[PDB]
């Protein structure tokens, strides 16, 4: 057996070094080489409490891609689950009996790991509240190792909002069970990368340093990773003058390394300007692509026991 | 008049943000050489010459009057922006209404008439 | 290899003559002896940013009945997607990741020639808006086909809400381009075929006139197309007065050539008389079931260079 | 004839000093010996586009109060008003017509301005979105006028949310343009009095000082301001771990002056405990009262030349 | 007493020339002198089961304008009111015997005569659907008198929707019950005055005319009514061209009479360019403030024996 | 190049929507006299010239090579009119969009490229 294989998925933080580099691997490998019928005659429970349609879609297709089948719901708006007294531990033990594995997207933190109490079927976290979204750290992985072909010795830059951007927070401890990534941070004074991280960042050893511009550290850079800069946080008069300083033109990338990639979670809306969309850096779409292959082979590994590839 | 020492770039937005080419008057102008404009038989105040200003940040203002020099305005900020730019604040009530944007100069910031939000300079271009 | 192959369907205007027989013809095929592995590990997309249930499960059914699976989702409230501030654009090259074809019904105009521009996959215009619906037409066409025997020499009557019923001006469009139709227009004053669709006919050497009442024509007339003279385009006196004569019922029907065929887009209230039916003479319910094996036509030539038996 | 006498009431900017003085004074005589006849035959317009219940009771009481008569509305949703296309200009210009006063609350900033610019008659600011409330101000001034029996010199502490806490902007700024009043901040480090406010403080040669406690200050305090500390500005550990050191309760008064009295803006939530409430320096609900006298002043002075006892 | 003491107003068919120039008459001696006792200790139900902001405030300010006081309601979205089951006839009855007469608005026609049949108490239509709204054509009236010194032998000019257009239909025929006013109709050939409101034209001996544009008459015309032309009637391709033709700029004004005066009946949207504002001839904003005088004396005539002006 | 005949008012409309005052190359203007442009050092082709047509009908386009005319492009409407003006349809999806404006130039009316309505080449403008 894989180390994964009938695992949980519910955290990046039970996700060892080891476990992120074969999940790459794999995504990798099945990108190459498709594998259409390892789900073949497998179920696969897809509920999205909460709307999350580039998850939902990516996560749907990596199932079929796979040879599954597929049952579920997009948003809770229309579900009959869960209403006036009625526990999510019942529903899920009601609806995880259906199938062979249990895709959950949730509002509420912790819903993930509830889920695994009341699934006997291996459950995984396709996001719950500001707590994980594991599957989306592992897309942005893949893209970093396809793209630089490694994912330990990396420069990356993370741009935004690093305060309360839970996507940058999990990519940082990820890459930070890797050896020697110096990280780059670049975001508004009020929206520093929390004191909590860096301290886990210290305890691994990960060299980080703050910069105020985007341009300052490009040539230096091998993955830019842009978030969005929401305004609310501050307000109207704070945004539109705290926003230019983390949009990202073509003109910022003049000074790029070849291997440079931007990477986005989407979606953006003018925090990376179309301008970049042609240039060579770009890889937040291929990024979006990867959804597909990061969830095939974590599927593929949480269900079987080997990968015959 | 004849406005000089206009940024290359910054003075074709002069003629369309101020409509110079609006009177029967005859207008000549010139793109890099730093723009140029000339305009044939009207009259502006030193008043008026410094809403330029804000676009053009050190740029001198010559008049014609009887084929050579009279008088040479230089520019400062002037107190008022009456419908130059729009305000930068998304929610203000000046967007879709019958009203003329406008902002006081006050660090050289831009403060809205209206919403009364205070915005930099640069900002508001 | 055919000519649709790998090709995008936005607009009636760009199928050509041959095309829309060769659509028909392959209709015809996968509905009499069906091919459920042309689509074998071909992954659809299927999303109705403005809901279209009817057109929605035809699209469906035929990418499944086809091998497909399908991804998507149904209206645009039910989805996190095209926020505030996210383009369509950004949308559908993100999702035409997922896919092998892009299949997609908007409110907008032009909504598919965009999406065809920012999609590496072949996009299907399921609807864009008051502007183009061809899978609408392909089945109206194939159902003509179908019954007829074929296109071209055909006498056909339309009937109702000529002036915005934009599913008429295709399809009078579409028969346009064969031989020897001659049509047949029975409206309001108020709904005349539009002048500028009636200057193609008039290019296209294609005999029209108008006539006061369905009665009129029923002798002559080998399809009889009803649309919808909906209540929105006067108000009620007029309604009242002007829908009495623009209602088929089976007693107008006495006089059918016996093989007149009958046809509605759907949906269809007081339009068509339920005594119609039961005759047989009524093929509006097989003619949207032709929906599907129209769809099936085009996914299939789309993706398939050649299509055998 | 008093210095507002016809006219617009939109920013406390815009309010003198001596003008401040007189709403306050007009505001205790209207309280304390009531002039009921004061807008006889008088017809106010009460126009909230944004629903603002405590506000809109207050003006519609304090008309009434006066002898004046009331229309208006209480949202826009509840409208047929500001359509599609429709101005707000062209809704201000009509309802003006209406009226001899106009009073509104809009979620836009500015909109009281661009009301005043299209109505013949005063308008009273209701509250411009994030801009201007002034009546709010007024009644804050009142009620610290009527308890401390004085503007100059008063010891205040301004609690809680100071960063967008526009109401303590507002009575920060209108309480430096009288003497000799030392200003104590309490928020947390994220939730900082603005650097422009302090600004006009010191142009205005008004003391103020930042604490970390609110039991800290009490002994030296005549006037307590409490803001409501919104769970928006942090995420939920942030908040959690923030807020205790921002709630008063009546164990924070022990050493309080007799004349201490505690002023909230209302809503309030877990900010001021419920055991406050009973203590002699509650004075929050009296100053929710102290609304209406204030606008009853407001709307006096502005349609009387002078006002009588 | 006067002719309409203590009758009913559901339509502009039933009020005579005599009874019209009575009201506007009254209209205007009440402008002059209003009197703020004349509905004193009457109460007047205002029930707007169909939202109609500038008409609701219009009828309110005229009610309290006369010393009478209002109950009520401005959309029948917040009532309990003809719920599931219970009559609009059982709903009439309770509110109308609360009070002295009953003011209200409908969305079904027929609305105000099935009122008047339940009502012990005068009703006024304030509209009826696409029925009756007198008030509004007798403020229409009242502006013309105001603006003209009478409504007989005056050109006036109609604009717009003449189709469906309610309000110039109802003026129309209120002006044709007076001596040898000549009508003007311009409008898109697909929005012409209707059939039978010219033939009772004809029947009043009264001089019509098409006219292709705005500009044309103006030279010899004393009102201009602007209507709006909705794009319902049409689609998009049609609206952007037909709409040029009926937009009134202050350019179309420059051959204006000084007697002209621009009436709209609200809101405009862009028939009316801003520009007209300024110019000597508009009227619409005074026309809508004429509303609370027209029903000011409507009131007043329909409650007072006699007005003891 | 230089172009000749343009109507006073619409001459202003070409620098600005083709952006004729980009390059380093000089560019020079006079309105009134109908307005006129002179651009210094560069090229372009009877096609890009055409775009124009649309806002100025008949209007000479002259060339300098070396002090002195060599060619006299007379302008004709073209197929196309690539981002020149926005759709008249407000629904249309190249409205918010990443995309560049088009029509097709068919009596002479104007057809989106994108919701294949078609607009009279007045009300485009
Ligand atoms: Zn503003
Ligand atoms: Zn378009």
């Amino acid at each position: 057996a894989n180390p994964l294989f009938r695992k949980h998925i519910v955290s990046i933080n039970d996700i060892s070094r080891n476990e992120l580099e074969l999940i790459v691997k794999t995504a990798a490998k099945l990108k190459e080489q498709p594998q259409p019928e390892l789900l073949k005659n497998k179920v696969i429970a897809s509920c999205f409490f909460e709307a999350s349609t580039r998850t939902r879609l990516s996560f749907e297709t990596a199932i079929q891609r796979l040879g599954g089948s597929v049952i579920g719901f997009d948003n809770a708006g229309n579900t009959s689950l869960a209403k006036k007294g009625e526990t999510l531990a019942d529903s899920i033990s009601v609806i995880s009996s259906y199938a062979d594995a249990f895709v959950m997207r949730h509002p509420q933190e912790g819903a993930a790991r509830l889920a695994s109490e009341f699934s006997n079927v291996p459950v995984i976290n396709g996001g719950d509240g500001s707590n994980q979204h594991p599957t989306q750290t592992l897309l942005d992985l893949f893209s970093i190792y396809e793209t630089q072909g490694r994912l330990d010795n990396l420069n990356i830059a993370f741009v935004g909002d690093l305060k309360y951007g839970r996507t940058v927070h999990s990519l940082a401890q990820a890459l930070a069970k890797f050896d020697g990534c110096k990280f780059h941070f670049i975001a508004p004074d009020a929206l520093a990368m929390p004191e909590y991280i860096c301290d886990e960042l210290d305890e691994q050893n990960i060299s980080y340093a703050t910069y105020a511009s985007i341009e300052e550290v490009v040539p230096e850079i091998d993955v830019l990773y842009m978030t969005r800069v929401q305004k609310e946080r501050f307000d109207e008069t704070e945004y539109q003058h705290m926003k230019a300083g983390f949009i990202l033109s073509a003109s910022s990338l003049v000074h790029a390394k070849p291997n440079l990639k931007v990477l986005h979670p989407l979606p953006r809306v003018d925090e990376i300007a179309t301008d970049v969309d042609k240039t060579p850096y770009a890889y937040y779409f291929q990024q979006a692509e990867n959804g597909v292959y990061a969830r095939e082979a974590l599927l593929a590994l949480v269900l079987n026991e080997t990968i015959g590839e | 008049y004849v406005i000089d020492h206009i940024p290359s770039g910054q003075g074709v937005k002069i003629l369309k943000l101020f409509s110079l080419t609006d009177t029967k008057q005859r207008v000549t102008v010139g793109f890099n050489l730093k723009d140029l404009i000339k305009v044939e038989n009207t009259e502006i105040t030193k008043s008026q010459a410094n809403q330029l200003a804000l676009l053009a940040p050190n740029a001198t203002i010559n008049i014609i009057e009887n084929f050579k020099v009279t008088d040479k305005h230089s520019l400062t900020l002037p107190n008022e922006v009456e419908n130059v730019f729009p305000c930068p604040n998304s929610n203000c009530i000046t967007h879709g209404e019958p009203v003329t944007s406008s902002f006081s100069i006050k660090n050289i910031g831009l403060k809205c008439k209206y919403c009364e939000k205070t915005f930099s300079k640069d900002i508001v271009t």
